[PDB]
RNA sequence: GGAACUUUACCAGAUCCGGACAGGAUGAGAUUGACAGAUUGAGUGUUCUUUCUCGAUUCCCUGAAUGGUGGUGCAUGGCCGCUUAUGGUCGGUGGAGUGAUUUGUUUGGUUGAUUCCGUCAACGGACGAGAUCCAAGCUGCCCAGUAGAAUUCAGAAUUGCCCAUAGGAUAGCGCAUUCGGUCGAAUUCUUCUCUGCGGGAUUCCUUUGUAAUUGCACAAGGUGAAAUUUUGGGCAACAGCAGGUCUGUGAUGCUCCUCAAUGUUCUGGGCGACACGCGCACUACAAUGUCAGUGAGAACAAGAAAACGAACCUACUUGAUCAAAAGAGUGGGGAAACCCCGGAAUCACAUAGACCCACUUGGGACCGAGGAUUGCAAUUUGGUCGCGCAACGAGGAAUGUCUCGUAGGCGCAGCUCAUCAAACUGUGCCGAUUACGUCCCU
């Protein structure tokens, strides 16, 4: 009837996968309807800068990339059950957001 | 570098301003500034 | 340029010495054995080791090879 | 304007005693914001930098700088002078000193 | 008078002068992408801490 | 409204760089080896990894409360939403960031560069590291500047595996003659626990399991 | 390093001290700020006249201090470039030397490879190479209300005889096609798509190949999505270099300036001034073209704000009872959600379109008049009408880069960025010739 979305975002692929697996395991233990863990497209932030600090020599460039991993989990559970599912140790560098879908 | 070659001046050296001392000005004085918070020196009100 | 680096050759020779009755003439079964019998961070090296182990076994069938001593 | 009024100066001094350390962004414009027993009081950052330059030259405080921000902390002799300057009761110690 | 004249152009928010690096306050070669506001030379050293890595 | 996902991580990285630089400058005198933070709804809970945790704490938590005040004032943290913790590094000689600081102190103590670097290398080797490298560059022997490097053990300098198997740190020592650069690279031995070392086998090595 | 101001470091001025601190001379008048009038480029207390106001914060002069895009990169740190794209590099212990030094690290084959194989006064090592790494292919699990599909019930639209202008060619022969607004319902599923871990390629297989006459390999073909470092990157030893940077930094040593300042602010001008020479771009010289229609069609991306929303990006409407460029309004998007079903430009067109070999409807240099828009400032940038009679008809001696989704052609995004890309960093589109060699040159 009422559906709630968990959004897990991180820079660390291993950390976000571990948190998503932990949330899935908790949801399965709680026996709630789960609309799968959806892997949203990974987003790459790219910045290219000159390698030199002075402008001398061959114009060599440096490319830095930062990857963003996002997962969403849809479940039918009230606020107390969702809070009990989400309350555990978590990991650093990842964040989980609660939303209510209408 | 930025050599201090000095500068010739076409004008005289303007003097440093000094506050005028009014000894016992309170004794000498007179209108109180009408401005609520406050020519009125505080509000420069003329 | 498909020469087997000394790391690959030494690992394959050690594999042949340690497991000889457990190997074969094909590449895929040898590689399947290699995955369990060796620990490595890479799969390209495992494939190369399996290929050179198959080559070593084919040579060993015809005659003894230098660097490998089967007790 | 580095000319700092006495009320703002002693308000900053009271904040610097209450909280053992004080941080201010190095910016000639802008206003530094602090809290003294609730509410909020602001004073331009340049006057604060001048005051704590004076304190550092008098060896009152220890100064650190990183990423366009200052960090001024009070030593034992620094806290002592602050109690004397504000004529604060003896045995009064900064929040960091209080266990 | 002179208080009003002091830094009157700097009070205007527009211009390269207003924007400066958040680590060194230098108004040259500023990376404004993703609102980073960091000079390229400082970004080269602080890239790892921010989260950027050298790949391909 | 809310900030975008690609902007929140940028803000978090900038904040982490700010905190790392501030902690480095503040605790340069002590031997500090890292900082982490785990934000939650209740609390931020910043943790520091150092060697001289006694001096980082101070008496009755004086220095730790001072640092908490610093960070709170800098980042506008609400009262009670931020805490600071300090943990001793498990192995002092396996941390390049602590070893460079120690070597910088030895240099500033008017000690000979060769003796100080050799002592640093000896301590690192005793700590169990696979290899150590120490570079000192500047006006050591007079007006003309030179660079001297002292090495021991293994040291890989190629590929991306070195960015994980080797920890490095660089500091600038200021002396009456001028600025001297000191760099310390350490090859971390592999440990299955993962607290120290990569916890994975080297890309080069291939190990064959002994038959049963 | 695309400079209107700022930036800006330069020039002509004019403010402020942002000289802390200590010691003096003061002093609850130490001081601060000022309306007006004139000073001035300044309705700049800048200084004065003039009185007010502020109040121990500050003045005064003595050392000191401080800042500097002052100097010196031939004092340095750090970083970068280069040597140096190739296969290089260094211990130990033993051997050889009176010694510097040498051997290992040799020659033969093999290889991009100090890559392996064989040999061996060396024997053991360490580093580079390779490995690792990150993207492109092909595929497994997962996965969808930020992604799709196929059905079924409706609602609808065309519906047969139909022969252009002169009207060719180019599939169809239980059940005719269509209709992202018909904003239709229902049901199912994952062909495409998303993506964290997997797999897959190893010379693996085959030559009465080559070589071998141990090997290490190699050439063809096979298998395959991919067949040789699979492909493109990243990383990269050890020595160097008086290479660049003291204009990135609260990187700095030594010096220089320091209150009519080499500090700092503000005003005006410069950084863009021309006879010229040179580097690198962009647009041309037309017909395999230029105009004017129609059609079909990508990818990479970016979007709003401190100490309730508002700035940012958008769609749609309107302006519109009448050019563009505008300008409004209304929604949406924090970005797999909006833009977006991303209508890119190359390109196509049997468009029965214009031109017809000319410096011409080729080519837009350059300039005139109007109007918009960015901006504090336009003496920026679009858009409209003139100008084109500016060269240029394919470029001497010279000289760059490049081997397959490549060259070349074509757009698009990000970036700097109020405004302004002939730039760069990416990205897709269309797509060749040649070679598959060699040491002639370097
Ligand atoms: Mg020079
Ligand atoms: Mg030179
Ligand atoms: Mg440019
Ligand atoms: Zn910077």
């Amino acid at each position: 009837g009422q559906t709630v979305r968990l959004t897990i975002t991180s820079r660390n692929a291993k950390a976000v996968e571990s948190v998503t697996s932990q949330l899935l395991t908790r949801a399965r233990d709680e026996k709630v309807t789960i609309h799968g863990p959806v892997r949203l497209p990974t987003r790459t932030l790219k910045i290219t800068t000159r390698k030199t600090p002075c402008g001398n020599g061959t114009n060599t460039w440096d490319t830095f990339e930062l990857k963003i991993y996002k997962r969403i989990i849809d479940l039918h559970a009230p606020t107390e059950q969702v809070k009990k599912i989400t309350s555990f140790t978590m990991e650093s560098g990842v964040d989980v957001s609660i939303t209510i879908l209408d | 570098g930025k050599k201090k070659k000095k500068r010739i001046f076409t004008k005289p050296k303007k003097p440093t301003h000094r506050h005028k001392l009014e000894k016992m000005r309170a004794l000498k004085y007179r209108q109180d500034c009408p401005h609520p918070q406050c020519y009125c020196g505080k509000c420069h009100l003329t | 340029g498909k020469i087997r680096t000394k790391t690959v050759k030494r690992a394959s020779r050690q594999v042949v010495e340690k497991y000889y009755s457990k190997l074969n003439f094909d590449f895929y079964q040898n590689k399947r054995v290699i995955m369990d019998v060796t620990i490595a961070e890479s799969k390209k090296l495992k494939n190369k080791i399996a290929g050179y182990t198959t080559h070593i076994m084919k040579r060993l069938a015809r005659g003894p090879v230098r660097g490998i001593s089967l007790k | 304007s580095t000319y700092v009024p006495k009320p703002s100066r002693d308000n900053v001094y009271r904040f610097f005693f209450t909280e053992g350390v004080i941080a201010c962004k190095k910016d000639r414009m802008g206003t530094w914001t602090g809290t003294l027993g609730g509410n909020t009081f602001t004073v331009p950052c340049i006057q604060v930098m001048q005051l704590m330059r004076s304190l550092k030259s008098r060896n009152l405080i220890k100064e650190q700088y990183a990423w366009r921000h200052y960090y001024w902390t009070l030593n034992d002799e620094g806290i002592a002078y602050m109690r004397s300057y504000l004529h604060l009761a003896p045995s009064a110690m900064p929040n960091t000193q209080k266990p | 008078g002179h208080l009003d004249q002091w830094r009157s152009r700097q009070k205007i928010g527009m211009g390269k002068g207003a924007r400066c690096c958040v680590i060194c306050s230098n108004q040259k070669a500023l990376i404004r992408k993703y609102e980073l506001n960091v000079c390229r030379q400082c970004f080269r050293e602080n890239a790892e801490h921010i989260g950027f890595t050298k790949l391909r | 409204g809310p900030l975008s996902k690609k902007r929140m991580i940028i803000r978090d990285g900038v904040f982490y760089a700010e905190l790392f630089e501030f902690l480095k400058r503040e605790l340069a005198e002590e031997g500090f080896s890292g900082v982490s933070y785990h934000v939650t709804t209740l609390r931020t809970e910043i943790v520091i990894k150092a060697t001289k945790t006694r001096e980082v704490l101070g008496v009755n938590g004086r220095r730790i409360r001072e640092l908490t005040a610093c960070i709170q004032q800098r980042f506008n943290y609400k009262e009670g939403k931020l805490q600071l913790y300090v943990e001793r590094v498990e192995v002092r000689g396996l941390s390049a960031m602590a070893q460079v600081e120690s070597l910088r102190f030895k240099l500033l103590s008017n000690l000979q560069v060769r003796r100080a670097a050799m002592g640093i290398i000896r301590y690192v080797m005793e700590s169990g590291a696979k290899g150590c490298e120490v570079t000192v560059g500047g006006k050591i022997k007079g007006q003309r500047a030179k660079s001297m490097t002292f090495r021991d053990g293994y040291m890989i300098k190629s590929g991306t595996a070195h960015k994980s198997f080797v920890d490095s740190a660089c500091r600038h020592c200021y002396m009456r003659a001028g600025c001297i650069g000191v760099k310390v690279k350490i090859m971390l031995p592999g440990d299955s626990t993962g607290r120290n070392g990569p916890s994975e086998p080297l890309p080069d090595v291939i190990t064959v399991i002994e038959p049963k």
